[PDB]
């Protein structure tokens, strides 16, 4: 049709069936010939299915019978490869100790806070005659003068110094300091009800809790003042010194009168009734534990349910603060997890103390047959080496809204989760111990009992699931694991916060009232850390034990209605308020009229982006000549002097700008949301009219359908961190690259020939000069264009796939075109894709200097004075792929290929596109610090005198040429062994790291403008910075590549050989005096 | 990241550096991987945007660093960013294949200004305030169309 | 087990069955390029499975002692992929596996277990290029295989075609 | 390389299928992930590895020659062997053939200079003090061959090669066997004058202070991977029309 | 189950605990589902919960313990729960 | 054995079809019973039974 356009012209069966049935015939009787059946090709195809439905048949009874949930949540979710240990206490004490040496100077925390002693005591618990180093440095060196916040840290400090000093040699302690805080239930006239925990006021501390929980309540009835909120720099000396007792607020015990914690005991009978000595000592510890605090060193525990914002997390983020050594797991295996429980160690873990991260489902037998030996087990064997000393099973599973009727997998699965597996977990430690004949060490339990047993009503089967848990004690007498295993049930009361009673957060002010306590997370936290003091751990290992850590609501009868109530309360109170607060409203609408109203709906605006170049601050010449010494004026020949001028970059992170963000604020703002977002093509521009109207702003560019910077975010943010960082390799930027169907070759031998085809008579030409006495070329004397058959003995080459491990780099953000960046299409079809990632970091270089006319240079300097220094690693790969691989393959490939596979080529194109620079250019090449080398020369270059200005940086680009090779020399993380590691595309990477595996290869670029010193002040441009060395190094004759040394030491060059009779060359005054 | 560290040891254990000054390991590189021969400038560019921001980053990715490294007490290995009063100085230090290692370092350029006289530095502000906003304009010009 | 053992280090070292001393350790004949020391770990990972946590001085035989308590008579992954690899690379036309192991069986004699000793020890004596015919392909067997036995010590009408022909 | 029997390539397609074979139950299996909807793999059954017909409807590589033009260039002097030199041949057998062409020549150099135990240098001088500024144009070449044409033709290339195929490989080389040198080293890549660029540095290197000797030069190779693209570029004289 | 301890515990025992209790209340929450459909509320069903004190108390009867112990909670719901206009429970306590 | 698989072209009659059943029936197979034995594991065989 194209053609016609450009030029003008437009515009019976039974003979087969027969003809077949022979065919269909030979074929049968030839079998005979060989004996080979036709069917054998199904009856396998048969069996495979027969086998199949009753395979099947089996498969969905279950189904049926057990359920999908339990099935399909009955997973095995373990490895010994899974795990995360977590012990470098040593390091995160000093990145703790800094952040209050400046979240304190910034004024973010005042001496009236109460986490400086949340945050001491996690420092001083970990102490170090290094650690004290690193900060009588920090503050021997402090000018307080600066201001009060300088005097505010070198004044307490010198408190920890010898704090952290005398507890040097020491066990390290759980002391809280939490303010323990009340529910506050409010509704405003709008049906604004709301919750919030506010700060209690009789009792601002746990020694004043521990009273009201030994003051028991009206119902249960048959100082130290200091400067928690005042001044805490004062309370630091107060956490080392001892403050004892002899008035035991045990004491304080009335007659008749029970306390809101109390233990229990048994009688002959069969039941459970409160003591008073025996559950008064659980207290002194208490007490104990609150001036002074509980030490948890050498223990070895495990603990199970500990969700973030949960209970089962207090408790750790005490044990770690302990000393001990501890196990934790999880369903939810994942990278925010990990963080979370990253962050925990980083704050709480201390001296000695131990976590290990696991994926766990306490629903699959196989995987707690699984875990423990992962303990119990050697370190040879991937295992552990540990003992326990105690347990810890809170994990289990929401079911509420279920009766009776509506009990099925979910709670049958659960019921299995917390009782039948807990059994079957602590049925199989002493197996364990049994065998290595452990009887001393045995291992205290913690059952989170509770009191509610059919009192509330559809929670599931949360009764007979710890109900059935009581009789860990008929047994612990009856049978044999008393020595191993002993008992401290737990009843938990009312807590809030946690996602099992936090719907109910709203009526706990209302039930205080009652002469009951509801304990914060933190508080219930108290508890159960005090339930391991070594006092009980006695009483436990004589016998068992329960603890009722309830305020009373055993006593506060028929509590299910009463409970109904007090909310069924608020939600009219609350509901009416709404509707009345909204016809009223509605009233005063018909009377008034929204025209007088409507400008009460106020204007509100959303704000816009305005990005910004991030220029330095340029502060008055004071407070520079001040921080300087004023000796240096006069004193520098700042043509001699460096300086950076401008700099951008490329990755998979965009720009710098952005980049950034992500590197210290590990999140966007819009202002580079939206950038971020204008350089993957999920926006644009349009300024005119789209519906007629004029919309002047960003837009989709995929519906063009106006958007505003506001509605981006939540619009884009997701799927750019899904395309953005380091990922899973995406192939389009790679052209077909599946790293798991590689494409690739193999020469086999053919021996027989057919298949002819009929090609060109210039390639069935190139075939004889190469196959020769070999394929027949044979003209067909019709058409004229000959035909081929190989020949019986020929060579091929055959393709494959060859599924391959590494599959994941920093593939720069996906739906980066330089179109976006103001590029043409014809330099981009001629180019190295690299080359781009290059011009543009150029450009944003510039603009980052003041600069967006190259050509403006050569007003200050002479074109014979701007020069690149800058250059890659492989570079041009994309090209190299062209020449060697693709030529062979009988590809269409350009011509001027090799002058981009080439490495000065793309240092050119910019001087052959912005510059027209002047001749003699350098382009190194040091595959890894090509980007030093390039500053080195850059400088030296400079300094000379060659140029005023220069050019510096690096590039290279990513492709299956590169990688696998990088993939046999064993560098790169594998991929596979980072998922049974559990791990995760975005944290492969891993710096310092004590499982560290190996690196992953980027694409992009970065640069930098330097330039004399002097210029850039006659030539109004932006310092960022300075360069006062560079280097680089090396061992000896290219000799070996894949290992560095020393090298660089020899930055380091000096004879100390006599330093007595200082240098006075240090002495500015000294060279000042000369010049 | 075992011989990156030694050495930052030994240049500080032989140059005087007072026990209990360490230097904090920035590690940009969790978050984009290695562009083989563009580290050096992903790592000159943070020093900058560091420099004069005052911030020092960390990586988010560092579950537990290894025991063998305690003994390098002249240096950490965060995990969670950081603002700070002030830099004044960094280092940038590449170890790549053939042994052609290197290490940049840097300074403040508020160091610089003191060199000189008030008159020249006030007219050099002004010089660039101008700048940044021509520069403004054009970047915005430009990313539009 | 020192059979493959000896071939799977000089496999990776391209050296000769000789040329590389039992006696020695791979930690110097890997001539300090570790880039080849892990290489050769692997391999001999995926060969035999387990070995001494530092193999990086345990000697060549002392290792092959542990091999053979482990190894039993298994050709193993990496070793397959080798003997495929030299049977397809360096191999006459139509001289498959199946082929040369008959062949070995049929010519020379010699059971299942010595067809793999001798395929091993041809993967030591690499052809360098593809043999043409069948004869060239018996020969190098036949090499191979004198070359295994002095390692190990085991030395040792037509008318019904032409109608079959005519009718065609 | 026979520039008169230039081994390429071409993907033609299959139309019926049959000339079956029977490999090695993986590269077997590499053909489905690749090839699917197609080669049948059916093991059979009696020796254990599985056989393949590859379909009426596949692809294929099949090979040309391409009569090329340009075949003459400088040659090196037909038996030339480091061996003869005083070289092993673990390196040879390890090494792009280039880095002999250096190696050579530096002795040589420092033969010229009065000096054969480079380790003298450090008598007078500091191991600080002791430089390379020398680099290549394309560099490697006989290995990036190795990587990008070979490994696509189920080839037994060794492992190191990219640690070769760099250019900062063969002054590497040289410290890593001669000299024993000071870390941050250059490395030029200006194709045809990257042995002024070699000296410009060469100098400034050393005037500044970083060195008090320094090494200089320049080295490539030529391959049919160079040469062919050479000449669509229409750089090289063509040999018939001369 | 007799000779049954913890580190014995097994699906012989899993099984059980799902013979007396979790099918139980399967069952009796399968009777209202009968009963809440047709109206019956006048009629409901007496039950006879075999429990025994035997928690614990004795050795090796595996988990008879928090089985017939997670039953005294047929007692907190039929207060909370509505299924006591159909259901009403005899838990029963056998001795020797 | 030649005559034989050009006769079908004839037909289009494939020779394997009766054994990608069978091989499909299979790894079907393999997963079907992967499942039903970490029951068997996880639960037991008293259970299941």
């Amino acid at each position: 049709q194209k053609y016609a356009s450009i030029v003008g012209v437009d515009l019976l069966e039974e003979i087969t069936k027969d003809h077949k049935v022979l065919a269909r015939q030979q074929l049968q009787v030839l079998a005979r010939y060989l004996k080979m059946d036709l069917d054998n090709g199904e009856r396998k195809f048969l069996k495979e299915k027969d086998t199949v439905a009753e395979l099947q048949a089996q498969l969905d009874y279950l189904n049926a019978e057990l359920g999908e949930f339990f099935v399909n949540g009955v997973a095995t979710s373990f490895s010994r490869k899974k795990a995360r240990t977590f012990d470098s206490s040593w390091n995160w004490a000093k990145q703790s100790l800094l952040s209050l040496y400046f979240e304190i100077i910034h004024g973010v925390l005042k001496n009236v806070d109460r986490e400086v002693v949340s945050e001491a005591i996690n420092i001083m618990n970990r102490s170090n005659d290094a650690l004290i180093k690193f900060m009588e440095y920090h503050i021997s060196n402090t000018d307080e003068t600066k201001g009060e916040n300088y005097q505010l840290v070198k004044t307490l400090g010198e408190q920890l110094i010898e704090n952290c000093k005398q507890v040097l040699d020491v066990d390290p302690v759980y002391k809280d300091v939490a303010k323990p805080t009340g529910p506050k239930t409010a509704i405003d006239k709008n049906g604004n009800i709301t919750y919030s925990e506010e700060p209690r006021e009789k009792v601002r501390k746990l020694s004043q809790y521990v009273q009201e929980m030994a003051l028991g309540g009206p119902i249960t009835k048959e100082d130290v003042e200091d400067a928690l909120d005042k001044d805490s720099t004062k309370e630091v000396a107060s956490l080392p010194n001892k403050s004892t007792i002899s008035k035991t607020v045990s004491s304080t015990i009335p007659r008749e009168t029970i306390p809101f914690l109390h233990l229990r005991k048994k009688t002959p009978a069969g039941d459970w009734k409160y003591d008073r000595q025996l559950s008064s000592l659980f207290l002194d510890g208490l007490e104990k534990a609150a001036f002074n605090g509980v030490t948890f060193k050498d223990k070895y525990v495990l603990i199970t349910g500990a969700g973030k914002g949960s209970i089962g997390a207090e408790v750790l983020q005490g044990l770690l603060q302990g000393g001990a050594k501890v196990v934790v797991t999880t369903s939810r295996f994942s990278k925010q997890v990990t963080d979370y429980y990253q962050s925990i160690y980083a704050k709480y873990g201390a001296k000695g103390s131990t976590l290990i991260v696991v994926p766990f489902n306490q629903g699959s037998k196989q995987d707690v047959e699984a875990l423990i030996e992962f303990i119990y087990d050697t370190e040879k064997n991937g295992g552990l080496g540990w003992d326990l000393d105690a347990i810890i099973p809170f994990a289990a599973i929401p079911e509420q809204g279920i009766e009776l009727e509506h009990i099925d997998s979910k709670s049958e699965f659960a019921h299995r989760i917390m009782l039948t597996n807990i059994l079957r977990m602590m049925g199989c430690v002493k197996k364990q111990k049994s065998a290595r004949g452990i009887e001393t060490r045995p291992a205290q339990v913690i059952l989170p009992m509770s009191p509610n047993h059919g009192t509330f009503g559809g929670d599931g089967m949360y009764s007979e699931s710890k109900l059935s848990l009581e009789t860990l004690f008929n047994r612990w007498h009856s049978e044999s694991w008393a020595n191993q295993l002993t008992v401290c049930g737990a009843i938990i009361g009312w807590t809030r916060g946690t996602g099992l009673m936090s719907a109910n957060n709203i009526i706990a002010e209302g039930i205080e009232k009652m002469g009951v306590r509801t304990f914060s997370q933190k508080e219930m936290a108290f508890n159960l850390l005090g339930l391991l003091t070594p006092e009980v751990v006695e009483l436990c290992q004589k016998s068992p034990v329960m603890a009722d850590l309830n305020g009373g609501l055993q006593f506060v009868p028929e509590l299910k209605e009463f409970t109904a109530k007090l909310r069924k309360e608020l939600v009219e109170t609350s509901e009416v308020r709404k509707a009345v607060s909204i016809e009223t409203a509605l009233e005063h609408k018909v009377v008034n009229g929204n025209s007088a109203d409507a400008a009460y709906a106020q204007v509100e605006i959303q704000p816009r982006a305005n990005i910004q170049l991030d220029f330095p601050e340029l502060k008055p010449y004071k407070q520079v000549k001040q921080i300087a010494p004023a000796e240096l004026e006069g004193l520098l020949d700042l043509e001699r002097v460096i300086v950076v001028t401008g700099f951008a970059e490329v990755g998979p992170w965009g720009s710098a700008r952005t980049r950034w963000e992500m590197e210290a604020f590990g999140e966007f703002s819009l202002e580079g949301c939206v950038e971020m977002a204008w350089i993957m093509g999920f926006i644009s521009y349009h300024n005119g009219n789209l519906k007629g109207r004029p919309y002047t702003g960003w837009v989709d560019s995929k519906t063009k359908e106006p958007v505003d910077d506001k509605d981006v975010k939540a619009k884009y943010e997701t799927s750019i961190l899904e395309h953005s960082g380091i990922r899973l390799i995406e192939p389009e930027l790679f052209n077909g690259y599946n790293p798991e169907k590689k494409e690739m070759i193999q020469e086999v031998i053919v021996e027989e020939d057919l298949e002819p085809f009929e090609a060109s008579k210039e390639t069935a030409e190139q075939f004889k000069h190469q196959h020769g006495d070999k394929v027949d070329i044979f003209e067909i004397p019709e058409t004229g264009e000959y035909s081929v058959k190989l020949l019986k003995g020929a060579t091929l080459y055959i393709p494959k796939a060859l599924r391959f491990d590494r599959l994941v780099a920093g593939q720069i953000p996906t739906g980066w075109n330089a179109k976006t960046y103001g590029i043409s299409d014809d330099i981009i079809s001629q180019v190295d894709p690299i080359t781009l990632f290059v011009l543009v970091s150029v450009v944003e270089a510039f603009i980052a200097s003041g600069i967006t006319d190259p050509y403006e240079m050569y007003k200050y300097v002479h074109v014979s004075e701007v020069g690149n220094c800058s250059g890659s690693g492989m570079g041009g790969v994309s090209a190299l792929r062209g020449m060697f691989k693709d030529r062979f393959k009988d590809e269409p490939v350009q011509n001027d290929i090799l002058q981009e596979s080439f490495i000065n080529t793309m240092s050119a194109w910019v001087n052959m596109l912005l510059i027209s620079s002047s001749g003699p250019i350098k382009t190194p090449v040091g595959a890894c610090a090509t980007s030093v080398e390039s500053v080195d020369i850059g400088v030296e270059t400079i300094l000379s005198g060659k140029a005023r200005i220069c050019i510096v940086g690096g590039y290279d680009d990513f492709q299956e040429e590169g990688s696998f090779e990088f993939g046999n020399m064993k560098a790169t993380s594998n991929t596979l062994e980072e998922f049974e590691h559990g791990r995760t595309p975005a944290e492969m990477s891993r710096p310092a790291t004590t499982t560290r595996n190996g690196f992953m290869e980027a694409q992009g670029a970065g640069i930098q403008i330097i330039m004399q010193a002097d210029l850039a002040l006659k030539m109004g441009v932006p310092i960022y910075g300075i360069v006062a060395m560079a280097a680089t190094a090396t061992d000896k004759i290219g000799r070996s590549v894949p290992a560095p040394g020393k090298g660089i030491l020899t930055t380091a060059r000096e004879h100390h050989s006599s330093v007595k009779y200082a240098s006075p060359n240090l002495n500015m005054k000294y060279r000042k005096r000369q010049l | 990241d075992k011989n990156e560290s030694a050495t930052i040891n030994e240049m500080m254990k032989h140059l005087g550096r007072s026990e209990g000054n360490p230097v904090i390991g920035v590690f940009q590189k969790f978050l984009t991987g290695h562009p083989k021969g563009a580290a050096g400038a992903w790592m000159m560019n943070g020093a900058l945007q560091i420099l004069n921001s005052g911030i020092i980053p960390g990586n988010r990715n560092a579950d537990n660093v290894d025991k063998i490294l305690e003994q390098f007490e002249y240096v950490l290995y965060p995990s969670k960013t950081l603002k700070t009063d002030g830099v004044r100085a960094v280092s940038i230090t590449s170890f790549g294949f053939g042994q052609k290692g290197g290490q940049a370092i840097v300074v403040h350029p508020d160091y610089l200004y003191g060199a000189i006289t008030e008159d020249r530095y006030n007219e050099y502000v002004a010089k660039v305030s101008a700048r940044e906003k021509s520069a403004y304009k054009f970047f915005h010009n430009g990313m539009i169309y | 087990a020192s059979l493959l053992l000896h071939v799977l280090v000089a496999h990776k070292l391209k050296k000769s069955l000789d040329s590389i001393p039992m006696s020695k350790t791979i930690k110097d004949l890997v001539g300090g390029k570790s880039t080849v020391q892990n290489e050769i770990l692997g391999d001999l990972g995926k060969e035999f499975g387990t070995t001494p946590e530092k193999p990086e001085e345990t000697p060549l035989e002392e290792l092959a002692e542990t091999f053979q308590d482990t190894f039993s008579g298994a050709l193993g992954k990496q070793s397959s992929s080798l003997l495929s690899r030299l049977i397809s690379s360096k191999m006459p036309g139509g001289f498959t596996i199946t082929v040369a192991r008959k062949y070995l069986q049929t010519r020379w004699g010699l059971p299942s277990g010595r067809q793999d000793g001798v395929l091993l020890v041809a993967l030591s004596n690499e052809p360098a290029a593809r043999l043409g015919s069948e004869a060239d392909a018996k020969a190098f067997l036949d090499s191979m295989a004198q070359k295994y036995a002095s390692i190990v010590g085991v030395d040792l009408l037509e008318e019904i075609t032409k109608d079959h022909k005519v009718l065609a």
